[PDB]
Order: structure tokens, then C-alpha cells, then sequence
RNA sequence: UACCCGCAGAAGAAGCACCGGCUAACUCCGUGCCAGCAGCCGCGGUAAUACGGAGGGUGCAAGCGUUAAUCGGAAUUACUGGGCGUAAAGCGCACGCAGGCGGUUUGUUAAGUCAGAUGUGAAAUCCCCGGGCUCAACCUGGGAACUGCAUCUGAUACUGGCAAGCUUGAGUCUCGUAGAGGGGGGUAGAAUUCCAGGUGUAGCGGUGAAAUGCGUAGAGAUCUGGAGGAAUACCGGUGGCGAAGGCGGCCCCCUGGACGAAGACUGACGCUCAGGUGCGAAAGCGUGGGGAGCAAACAGGAUUAGAUACCCUGGUAGUCCAC
RNA sequence: UUAGCUAGUAGGUGGGGUAACGGCUCACCUAGGCGACGAUCCCUAGCUGGUCUGAGAGGAUGACCAGCCACACUGGAACUGAGACACGGUCCAGACUCCUACGGGAGGCAGCAGUGGGGAAUAUUGCACAAUGGGCGCAAGCCUGAUGCAGCCAUGCCGCG
């Protein structure tokens, strides 16, 4: 079903980015806000808005270069069938340090570049390539 | 490698990968064949070397190097197989038949055409005659009197009765004989009553059907007469290869039709729809039976049906 | 292909 | 003993394998699918760099080849890092326990995970910087590593547990609509065959052509009447329904799901499935009925070399129902 | 193509037992115990630090070095002693060989070599306690086929002519 809504979130981003869609909407949650707000601060997307309180609806503004996909590919890493965890020195890089890896720790959701100054490890969410 | 003495011997049988070779005294010694040999049949004299025994007295095989020239040959073609010789180096053929399961006459006529192209004398021999009555025996004897006026010797025997074996042996000495026939016509049983061979195997005999015959015994196994000569068994064969020559040779394949050629109206004649056929006048007179005449044009109409796709050697 | 399938029985080495 | 001095003179000290491609290196002669060669591809019956020999070369080296064994190559049991429409592979289908997994909001726990620290992970081996044996192999100093386990102190985003929820997931009610969904019980009219009667005469029947068979006791054909059996033309269509195999005259009775509209309502009640469970074309089997037509085996006639099959005339089991 | 296994078995009481807890043992009481997270049965195997292979993850394996367990012709038992159910201690049975005056006794190379035999295949029936380590003794000293060595085997690696 919708057992991995983060994988459902990454499905809706990769489709609309490739099919030249201007903006998408999706059901919101606390975890989907904490990931899209990081992608807004890392130049991958443009803006996010929330709509509705009894039915929380998250919106994302897409981003293009000259009509080209900014987010070329994104890869869900951990999953409910197999959980993935790393330490503070085993955090993997994406495209040898070009792409970022979204890792949620006890100090909130940050990147692997931001986790070096934080010195923590935890759950890998997605490889933002 | 490491072969023995080149000598002349008679090949007993054929087994594809190897052959059974009788020496100059009667020693059963199996040998394989040379890769350049195009064909090897039952009862063909060859040049061969019996290998070399690895253990003292215990040898496995030898080789058959060369093949001598053929005196006669029995070549019959087949669909998708080509012209294949069956046997060779023989002076007499014996057509063996039985009343059970059937006794046809078209099976008789095309072995006569083949023997006219090979200068061999076929002999008509009927088996299983003890099961009929004298009313039925006289009718079959009347059907064989047509085959007596055409010059071929007809000897009518039975294996389970031992009737007429002694006149069959006297005309058969000094020669090699193919016991040609169909499936389950008493070929193996007549070999038992004439030879007196070793009764420990003595043949493979399974011919049990509802109205048909079964071919259990294989291609050809060689033996010897108590007087002289050899025997050659035949398979149960229901095949007719007439791809050899022109239909002018079909006119030469029958004995009494030699004396009536050149008597019709035209110099070329199909003898079926042509007006004034003197051969057809000989059948209508009664000197030639109409069973042979109607089967003669069945041979010609069979060549309108076999020739259809194509075949050439 | 499923990891949870290989929990019951691993890949059979010939 | 290592070591060192002194002596004599290049004197005492190089071979094996390969040479078509893979794979470094080419000519000649002999041989004639024979002998042999070979890990693979496959070379040699009259010109073989592939066989044998010579000349020449190549790769190694006091070693050189071969055989056997293990991993690698092989992502060729694919966690990293494979596939399942037709190359090997999605159970015939459905229900469902255990197992795995799970919407959303808040609090709590700190289980999992993460941070730090302690203890421990024997030495040797491997790695880092050195030292030493004339060198190297080898020996050896310290460090790193040994990604491990245990305990304590922390953080709470995610996962787990508890607690309270929420409604878009999944369900419930009403109003409806469509349908060959299944089971049971009746019924209809053609057509087939059988039988009764009437009129009526030489063939009917069958095939490419014939024959078996049937018919002057009157067949066949037609008409009237009756019996039995099974199937439902047209409608009828990549049309509908059912989990699937499948399901079609009409009507009644019992009963299953699917879908649409308007709201109300419970509050994750869910997805999935090893064994297990049930359904499941037709043939066949057991018991007892039933019997038209069709039709294995089989009977008969043609066909044929033989006909066993094809073709034709008959015909049992079976096809029908209950279990 | 192993699904049920188990009656001293699972637990409790008391007695007994060992250096120590304990069905370790005995009488009694309870009917549990184990198990689809592989009980039980069958087959194979000393294990590990490691070595080899591989970019890594993995894979194969456990010779020499070191740690532990087990074994000392086969099977069983106890004594002695702080420590053994004891390789060169004993007792009993069995197997094999040797000695014998025929009644009886003797022996355990999986210790160093070495012979027979097996197999494609693996060594001298050598020297020394000089050193190290252990044993006895106040020490001296003695003993140690541990070990130190030497030879044989291009068996491997490295270096030179
Ligand atoms: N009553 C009877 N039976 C006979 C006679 N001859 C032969 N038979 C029988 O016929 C059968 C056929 O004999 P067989 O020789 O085997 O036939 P075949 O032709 O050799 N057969 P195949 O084609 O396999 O070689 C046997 O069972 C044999 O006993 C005879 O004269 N009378
Ligand atoms: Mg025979
Ligand atoms: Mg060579
Ligand atoms: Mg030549
Ligand atoms: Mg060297
Ligand atoms: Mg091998
Ligand atoms: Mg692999
Ligand atoms: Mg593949
Ligand atoms: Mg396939
Ligand atoms: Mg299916
Ligand atoms: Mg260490
Ligand atoms: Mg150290
Ligand atoms: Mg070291
Ligand atoms: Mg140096
Ligand atoms: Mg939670
Ligand atoms: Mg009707
Ligand atoms: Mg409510
Ligand atoms: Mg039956
Ligand atoms: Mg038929
Ligand atoms: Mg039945
Ligand atoms: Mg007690
Ligand atoms: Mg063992
Ligand atoms: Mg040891
Ligand atoms: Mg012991
Ligand atoms: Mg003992
Ligand atoms: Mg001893
Ligand atoms: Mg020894
Ligand atoms: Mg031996
Ligand atoms: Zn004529």
C-alpha cells in the first residue's frame, strides 16, 4: 500500500521532474516537511506550501535549467523491508561528494556534509544525486 | 593400428560400426571397417587384417581394409535414403512367401523385374500350406501354374510339415541364396528345417498380429549349407524402388512378354489405351492371364505416382 | 530478489 | 664457523619450453584425414608457419614444462551486484494462521540505532615508520589494525513498545441499477432417431470415384399421431458475469459478489502469505440408473506395397443423472 | 526423500554425594520437558588466532607457529598423588605377536630415528647438553631424541656467478 510514503514522495518528484510538470501536490506529513525543507535549502527545489489541516496536502514547486531535469535521479536507500544505518565515519557520499545524502539524526534532518560538524550517524533516507 | 595378415575372407554380417568376418576356415572374427569404404554388405569377400592380440590368445577386433569387386549387387532405392545396396556376390535368389497373413501377386512381379536387370534366377517358394484344405490348396496351385508356364520353378513347402524340402535342397546346392519375402512369411522357420544349425539361439521369432505380419529378424545373417553354399536372410520388406531405369526396361522385366514384342501396330505403344495392341490380344486370347496384365499397368501407373517430387542417385 | 525470502533459505551454492 | 688475507688463470660452473589465433615469434622440407597433434577454435587425402625434421626466433632461468587441487576471472546462487510475456523460471485459483510489513497527530519509554567513555579483543601473521644480518628472503622495536563483545553516561529525528487520538486507508447502513454467478424444481418448440397409420414406387444411402449397408415384408420421400434422449438457432457482439476452470431457451424459489449516488457511522480494524484448507476443463475409476445422436476398442467395405490410420456403412465403453 | 522426541526424562521435597552449585545419586511427589527461531535422527568434521584467493564484500581451508579440547592396541574400572580416571602407572577382558621344560608369562614407536606395507609421493637406524627451557638437589653436579645443530630431499623462497 502506502507503507513507504517517502518512497511514494520520491516517486512523485521523479515523475514530474522528467515529464516537464510545473508543480505537484501530495499528502503531507511531519517527515515529508523535514525532507523537502532541506531540499529547498540545497538548491534542488524552489518552494513548498502546506494546505489543509484535516487532510494535510504538501505542494512542491519544480525546478529546471533550460527545461532540463535538475534532479536527474534520486535513490531510496533504506526501506521498511531492510533498514540501513551508518555511523559518523561510515556516512557514504553521492557522486564522490557532489550529490548529498539525506540522513536524519537526533539533531534533526541534515546532510552528510552537515553531519561532519555534528558528528553523528543514523538512518539514510535518500541519495539526492 | 598394429594390424595382422592381409587375407581373403567372407563377411558374415553388418553392424554399422563393425562387421563379422569369417576367415578361410570358419573362424568367427569380428572386425571394424576402413573410413574410406563406401559400402559393405553381407557375404562380400574382402581384404582384412585381424589386428593384433593384446593378451596372448585374447584379441578384440581386426580391421577390414579393402573390398573386392562385385559379381552381382542388390540395390534398392528409398525415399530420403538414396540407393542402398543390400547384398552382393550371389547367383540365386529364392522368393519366399506364405499364405498368412496375405499372399499377394504384385509383391511377386517387381522382384521379377529386378532379377531381369541382374541376370539372377528367382524361385517361388510358398510356406504355411498345411493350414489350408485341398479345395484351397488346388486354387493356390492353380494360381502358381501361371508362374510355372513362365519358366520359374515353383516349390511349395511347409516348415511344420517337412514337405518338399528334399527337392528344394537339390536345386539349391553350390549357390548362395537370399530368402526374400515380406514380414512374417516363414523365413526363419525354413532356415531351421534345412540347415540343422545351433539350436541355442536358433532365431528371434515374434510375428503375432491381428491380420498382419511382424519383421523381428534383422537384415542378413550368414550360414553354410551341409552340402555347399551359403544362406542370406532378408528383412520383412514392403518397399518398391523403381527409380533405376526407363519403362522400356519394365517391358524386359517379364519372361513371356519378350516373345510378343514387335507384334503390335505402332513401333511405340503404351499397351493400355492404344488401339491394336498384340500384347493385349495375347491376354484376351488366354495365353497370358489377366491378373498379370492388370498388375502390369499398375506398375506403370505406380510410376505416375512415385516419380512426383523427384529422386536421383 | 527479496531479502526477506533469503532469511528463510539462502542462495544455494552449487 | 661467518668473515678476512694471499695465490693461479676465463680457466671450474646454462638449459628447457614455445613459435595459426587466443598469446611473444616464420620460413623450408618430408608426410598424405594415414601417422599424429590438441586446453579451446579445430589442423593434415598433394603448397600443413598447426604433423615430423631443419634453419631462425621468442618467453623464462638453475631452473624449465606438465598433471592434480583451491579461489579469481564467473555479476555463472548476483547482500554489495542477476532474472521469471516468448531464452530456464509467477504455483490452476481462492481463503487464511504463524512470520514479515504498515496512514496520520501528540506524549512517554530509550528497546533498535547513533554519540562519548571504560574494560577487553593473547602473542605471532598482515599494514606504518625503523633497525639489523655485506644485500634480499628472514629476524625484530614501537604504533596502527583486529571493523568484535560487555557496561556506563547522553541525544530522541526515524523504527519498536505504551497512552490518547484523527480520517484520506480499509469497513458499515440506506436508495438503486446491470448481469449466461451458483444450486434446486417445472416448462416450451424445432431438429434427430424409434414406433403406429395413410398416400406412393426402384432405387435410397454414401464418395474423388466406388463398395459395404438398406429397400418391392414397399425403403427413401411426404403427411398424421405417439414415445424417448440430449442440446438451446436467431438474439450475439475483442459483449456481460464469475477467484479461476468456466457460465447461454423461458419462468418460479433459495442464494453470492461487483458497481454508482447522497450522507451518516466505527477509527488502521490493513496488505501479504510457508505448511494447512477448499474450489478446480475433459478423459478415466467405483455403485445404481439412463440411452436419441455422436463415438475409443471393434465389425464390414474401399484405399494400398501393406491400411493397422485417412474415407465410408455400423457400433460397445463413454458422453446423460445421482452418489 | 529425518516431525514428533523424551520416564532420571522436566521440576520440587528430603537423604546421600564431590574440592565447589547441580537428577550428580536415591526414595517420594508433580506431568511436565524439548521443537518448524530445526527438537530428534542420519552422514561428515578437531576448533580458533590465521593462511590463500579477491578492489572490497565474500569464497576455500585449518600443514609448519601459537591457544584449547580429545586420544595413547580395543573396551571397562579404580588406586596413588595438590593436580590423571594416567603415552613410556596398575588391574580385568578381548585381539595380535614373542618366550617356554607346556603349566605358564612378556609386549604396546599416533616419542626420536628406522624397517615392513599402503600409496603419485615425503629424509640419517647422526652430534651435543655450548646456549635456551624444564626436572632433582643447599650448591656443585646430573638428566632432557625438548631444543640447539648437522646431513639427505633444486621441496619452496631469496641472492650471486
Ligand atoms: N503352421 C505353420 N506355421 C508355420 C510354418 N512355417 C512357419 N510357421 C510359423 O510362422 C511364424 C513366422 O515364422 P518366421 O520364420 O519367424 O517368419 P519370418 O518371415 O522369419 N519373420 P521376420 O520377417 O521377422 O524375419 C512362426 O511362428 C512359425 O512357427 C508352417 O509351415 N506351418
Ligand atoms: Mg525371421
Ligand atoms: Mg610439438
Ligand atoms: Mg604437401
Ligand atoms: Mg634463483
Ligand atoms: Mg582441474
Ligand atoms: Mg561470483
Ligand atoms: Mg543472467
Ligand atoms: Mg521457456
Ligand atoms: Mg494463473
Ligand atoms: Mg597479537
Ligand atoms: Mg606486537
Ligand atoms: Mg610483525
Ligand atoms: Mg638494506
Ligand atoms: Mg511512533
Ligand atoms: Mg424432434
Ligand atoms: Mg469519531
Ligand atoms: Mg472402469
Ligand atoms: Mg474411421
Ligand atoms: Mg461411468
Ligand atoms: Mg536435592
Ligand atoms: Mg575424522
Ligand atoms: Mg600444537
Ligand atoms: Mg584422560
Ligand atoms: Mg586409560
Ligand atoms: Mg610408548
Ligand atoms: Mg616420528
Ligand atoms: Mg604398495
Ligand atoms: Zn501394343
Amino acid at each position: 500500500s502506502m507503507q513507504d510514503p517517502i518512497a511514494d514522495m520520491l516517486t512523485r518528484i521523479r515523475n514530474g521532474q522528467a515529464a516537464n510538470k510545473a508543480a505537484v501536490t501530495m499528502p503531507s506529513s511531519k517527515l515529508k516537511v523535514a525532507i523537502a525543507n532541506v531540499l529547498k535549502e540545497e538548491g534542488f527545489i524552489e518552494d513548498f506550501k502546506v494546505e489543509g489541516d484535516t487532510k494535510p496536502e504538501l505542494e512542491l514547486t519544480l525546478k529546471y535549467f533550460q527545461g532540463k531535469a535538475v534532479v536527474e535521479s534520486i535513490q531510496r536507500v533504506s526501506r521498511p523491508g531492510l533498514r540501513i544505518y551508518k555511523r559518523k565515519d561510515e556516512l557514504p557520499k553521492v557522486m564522490a561528494g557532489l550529490g548529498i545524502a539525506v540522513v536524519s539524526t537526533s539533531k534533526g534532518v541534515m546532510t552528510d556534509r552537515a553531519a561532519r560538524q555534528a558528528g553523528l550517524g543514523g538512518e539514510i533516507i535518500c541519495y539526492v544525486a | 593400428n598394429l594390424f595382422g595378415e592381409p587375407d581373403e575372407g567372407i563377411v558374415i554380417s553388418r553392424f554399422g560400426m563393425h562387421a563379422d568376418v569369417e576367415s578361410a576356415d570358419g573362424d568367427v572374427h569380428r572386425c571394424n571397417i576402413r573410413r574410406t569404404i563406401r559400402s559393405l554388405v553381407t557375404g562380400d569377400r574382402v581384404v582384412w587384417r585381424p589386428g593384433k592380440p593384446a593378451a596372448e590368445g585374447v584379441n578384440v577386433k581386426g580391421i577390414v581394409e579393402a573390398v573386392h569387386e562385385r559379381t552381382s549387387v542388390l540395390t534398392r532405392p528409398d525415399f530420403y535414403d538414396g540407393v542402398k545396396p543390400i547384398a552382393a556376390n550371389i547367383d540365386q535368389i529364392v522368393i519366399v512367401s506364405a499364405i498368412l497373413p496375405e499372399l499377394s501377386l504384385n509383391i511377386i512381379d517387381r522382384y521379377l523385374v529386378a532379377c531381369e536387370t541382374l541376370q539372377i534366377e528367382p524361385i517361388i517358394v510358398l510356406n504355411k500350406i498345411d493350414l489350408l484344405d485341398d479345395e484351397g490348396m488346388a486354387f493356390v496351385n492353380e494360381q502358381m501354374d501361371i508362374y510355372r508356364n513362365i519358366g520359374y520353378r515353383v516349390l511349395m513347402v511347409s516348415s511344420h510339415t517337412q514337405d518338399g524340402l528334399k527337392p528344394l535342397e537339390e536345386a539349391l546346392t553350390g549357390r548362395i541364396s537370399i530368402f526374400a519375402g515380406q514380414s512374417g512369411v516363414g523365413k526363419s522357420s525354413l532356415l531351421n528345417a534345412l540347415l540343422g544349425l545351433q539350436k541355442e539361439i536358433l532365431t528371434n521369432d515374434i510375428s503375432d498380429n491381428s491380420g498382419l505380419g511382424q519383421h523381428t529378424t534383422t537384415a542378413a545373417r550368414l550360414y553354410h549349407f551341409p552340402h555347399g553354399g551359403d544362406v542370406i536372410d532378408s528383412p520383412g520388406v514392403r518397399e518398391f524402388g523403381l527409380w533405376h531405369l526407363e519403362p522400356e526396361q519394365i517391358t524386359q522385366g517379364f519372361v513371356e512378354f519378350h516373345d510378343y514384342l514387335g507384334l503390335c501396330k505402332y513401333r511405340d505403344c503404351k499397351h493400355d489405351t492404344d488401339p491394336g495392341c498384340a500384347i493385349r490380344e495375347a491376354v484376351e486370347e488366354g495365353k497370358i492371364a489377366e491378373t498379370r496384365f492388370e498388375n502390369y499397368h499398375r506398375i506403370l501407373e505406380s510410376m505416375a505416382q512415385v516419380k512426383t517430387r523427384k529422386n536421383f542417385s | 530478489a527479496t531479502v526477506n525470502q533469503l532469511v528463510r533459505k539462502p542462495r544455494a551454492r552449487k
